[PDB]
């Protein structure tokens, strides 16, 4: 095992993620173009490929990002092997019904699961692919997903992209532009960060 | 409480704990659908060897339920499915509902929709509870136990997305009848085709076509006569003229 939460406030377009090393799991909840958003090209160009050799990607999608996210996942070198749905509930366990141009109410959000390489020793098949969890503030994804990921891959290092302060977790490094400064504790990451960013400034390259 | 941890501990799926899963308005609309429905029409056909273009006129709605091997474990592969010429029988403004399973079909069904000229506009999930038989279900690629199936809705031309029922008994490949309720309540048009339907799915307002039908009554000319003027553009949710 257990390493405390770590994070980097950054513009994820500009950070050289190669300094962070390799991760068993990547999770992202991108600000799809459907504060601020990323354009479809900015999403495609994210250097996700450097983050893992063998392991899993969890990618939240809605609307047209069901298709754009599939494209991104494939472009980044993953194959989609599962798809989690979060059934959104209130405090009494009833479905919350929510978009113009749709003639169906939506009761869920989707999280694509991609695989890269051939992961070994993950506990596949412990959890199922439906999360039932209460909705909290706008865009706040359920904490259940961290538990499912920890049971799948206990004690390994993980990275979350586009996380907010409430997303930081033990064994995770969180990146996002709403985080408070830079909190790094892994000596290897600390050393490579200092070498790359001696004055702590992660500006547009 | 964490229903994921509870499933790991007990085998009860999280969806088992969803609760409660206008009336006059819904009933009147059901009634208008029933009144505007064509008589059920059906045709036994080996869809592998059948010239699909023999099904006329062009359809407003197509429900496509190819028998995937994953439903069981002739089975249809995505290679077979993708090669169906659906665009040849769909109206220029029309809708498709494709049962895609829980595996590679979630990607390949999307390729099919776009191949046939549709844009994917809803992803309807059939979430299966195990209230009667708590426990574990795996596919080799699978990361998680698969407890749901997806029906993709496509649109071409210019209710909630969840169905929750108990998991069917082994060997029962039927999809929830609720999918028909969702489709009919959209009021998309009266020319409705169900490909790979069975005797058990035959329904007023639908033409059902599939290999296992025991009987047929389809005649193209009779079928077309249901939609001749003044009834050509009816939505299926209004008083017929
Ligand atoms: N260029 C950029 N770099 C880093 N973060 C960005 C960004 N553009 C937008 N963001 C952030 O991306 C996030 C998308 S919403 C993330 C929700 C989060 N998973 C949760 O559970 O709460 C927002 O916090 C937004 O501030
Ligand atoms: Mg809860």
């Amino acid at each position: 095992r257990l390493f405390p939460p770590q994070w980097i406030c950054c513009d994820i377009r500009y950070l050289d993620v190669s300094i962070l090393g390799k991760f068993a799991v990547v999770m992202a909840d991108p600000p799809w173009d459907i504060y601020g958003t990323l354009t479809d090209d900015e999403m495609r160009r994210l250097n996700i490929p450097v983050l893992q050799d063998d392991g899993f990607l969890f990618l939240w999608v809605t609307g047209r990002a069901m298709e754009l996210g599939r494209e991104c996942l494939n472009l980044w070198g993953y194959e989609r092997v599962d798809e989690i749905i979060w059934v959104k509930t209130n405090q009494l366990q009833r479905i919350i019904r929510t978009r113009t141009g749709h003639w169906l109410n939506h009761g869920k959000e989707h999280c694509l699961v991609g695989v890269k390489g051939n992961p070994q020793g993950f506990n596949q098949g412990l959890d199922c692919d439906v999360i039932v969890a209460e909705v909290r503030s706008t865009s706040h994804k359920p904490d259940e997903i961290y538990g499912m990921i920890e049971r799948l891959s206990p004690g390994t290092r993980k990275i979350e992209l586009f996380g907010r302060p409430h997303n930081v977790q033990p064994n995770w490094i969180t990146l996002g532009n709403q985080l408070d400064g830079i909190h790094l504790l892994d000596p290897d990451v600390v050393a490579r960060f200092k070498q790359k960013y001696p004055d702590g400034i992660i500006s547009k390259p | 409480n964490d229903y994921c941890q509870h499933f790991v501990d007990t085998g009860h799926r999280p969806q088992n704990f969803i609760r409660d899963v206008l009336r006059e308005l819904i009933r009147l609309k059901d009634e208008l659908i029933a009144k505007s429905n064509t008589p059920p029409m059906y045709l036994q056909a080996d869809i592998e060897a059948f010239d699909i273009r023999e099904l006329t006129p062009k359809f407003d709605v197509i429900l496509l339920e190819p028998p995937l091997e994953e439903y069981y474990r002739k089975c249809w592969t995505w290679d077979d499915i993708m090669k169906l010429e659906i665009d040849e029988i769909a109206a220029p403004r029309s809708f498709i509902f494709l049962w895609c399973g829980s595996g590679e079909g979630l990607d390949l069904g999307r390729v099919c929709l776009r191949k046939w000229g549709y844009r994917r506009c809803e992803d309807i999930c059939w979430i299966k509870t195990n209230k009667n038989n708590p426990g574990k279900t795996l596919d080799p690629k699978a990361v998680f136990q698969r407890t749901k199936e997806h029906c993709l809705m496509g649109i071409k031309g210019t209710d909630i997305d969840l169905i929750i029922t108990e998991e069917p008994e082994i060997g029962n490949i039927e999809k929830p009848v609720e999918i028909f309720h969702i489709i009919e309540h959209f009021c998309l048009g009266r020319r409705r085709l169900h490909l790979f339907g069975r005797d058990s799915t035959i329904r007023p307002g639908w033409l059902t076509v599939g290999p296992t039908l025991t009987n047929s009554n389809y005649n193209a000319e009779t079928y077309a006569s249901y939609f001749s003027a003044p009834n050509s553009y009816l939505t299926g949710c209004t008083e017929e003229i």
